[PDB]
């Protein structure tokens, strides 16, 4: 559990930047939804970065 | 004079035989950054779309595999594969939802 | 007699040297149409790597 | 739609034959320029042989 | 006239390493851009083709 929680807190800090993280109800279900969202966003951001750098070359 | 005359013997027929083996498109140089002349055949747009590139048969197999039509722009390839990965992730979510509902 | 023979050898030699430089150029593997595609992706092929 | 896709494949096959005919034209022009330049060099050697 | 103008300009670009200083570039078949300009139609015919 602690690795998923650290990945979510790190990802939320990266997404919110200097904005204070809004408090939320931390439970199993909200952490699972946030974990899937964080994995999906990391995968999509990698794919988008590769496309953007190829479009610059092209 | 005998030695230098022997070097030049059949000179025309030697050059023509070597010239016959050359790919004319490989001579055509283009500058991307003003300083570096690259053969036009090394440009990724041409490697991927030019019928005379030695890699054309490979990129054709990749386009058939990814179901990208041959009339499309070669810059659309990475964006199409990224949208196919988005589609795979969506179908994975959908199957997970439906299996949980069942 | 010596000066004219020297001109003819100089012209033949310059023509010979320029022929050998052109034959070496025309023999570059990168210019040959029969270059089988490399099985490995070239490190310069950024698009295929991406 | 199969008939259309078959005729589309035949059109793409024809574009490939036009490029070969153009490569022959470019080679034939370069070899004509080369023949002219080698005739001039042969005329220079003929003058040296007359001397 | 149009085919000749296009072929000479295409072949001129195959010879020109435009950015390499002229002393060190071995040209193919030893041909320069000047050797191809001689294969161009008469200048009157070129102007008429362009118009």
């Amino acid at each position: 559990m602690d690795e998923k929680s650290t990945k979510i807190i790190m990802w939320l800090k990266k997404m919110f930047g200097d904005k204070p993280l809004p408090p939320y109800e931390v439970n199993t279900r909200t952490m699972e939804i946030l974990y899937q969202l964080a994995e999906w966003n990391e995968a999509r951001d990698k794919d988008l970065s590769l496309v953007t750098e190829d479009l610059k070359l092209k | 004079i005998i030695q230098e005359s022997q070097r030049l013997q059949d000179s025309i027929q030697k050059e023509v035989k070597h010239f016959s083996a050359i790919c004319l498109p490989a001579l055509l140089k283009v500058s991307t950054d003003g300083f570096n002349l690259l053969p036009s055949r090394e440009l990724s747009i041409n490697r991927m779309s030019n019928t005379h590139a030695p890699y054309y048969g490979i990129f054709k197999g990749i386009y058939e595999s990814v179901r990208l039509p041959l009339y499309k722009a070669p810059e659309s390839v990475l964006s199409h594969v990224a949208d196919m990965k988005k589609q795979l992730f969506f179908l994975r979510s959908q199957l997970s939802s439906r299996s949980e509902a069942i | 007699v010596y000066r004219e023979l020297g001109s003819i050898v100089q012209e033949l030699k310059e023509s010979g040297d320029k022929l050998e430089e052109r034959l070496t150029m025309l023999s570059d593997v990168n210019l040959l149409s029969a270059s089988k595609p490399r099985s490995n992706i070239d490190s310069k092929d950024l698009t295929s790597h991406r | 739609q199969e008939q259309i896709q078959t005729a589309e494949r035949e059109i793409v096959g024809q574009d490939l034959n036009c490029e070969r005919a153009q490569d022959l034209c470019r080679r034939s022009l370069l070899l004509r320029a080369f023949n002219k330049k080698r005739e001039e060099e042969c005329e220079a050697l003929c003058q040296s042989n007359k001397k | 006239g149009l085919q000749q103008c296009m072929l000479v300009s295409e072949c001129s670009r195959l010879l020109t390493a435009d950015s390499v200083p002229p002393s060190d570039s071995t040209s193919i078949l030893g041909l320069d851009k000047q050797d191809l300009l001689d294969l161009l139609p008469p200048n009157m015919l070129v102007l008429w083709v362009r118009d």
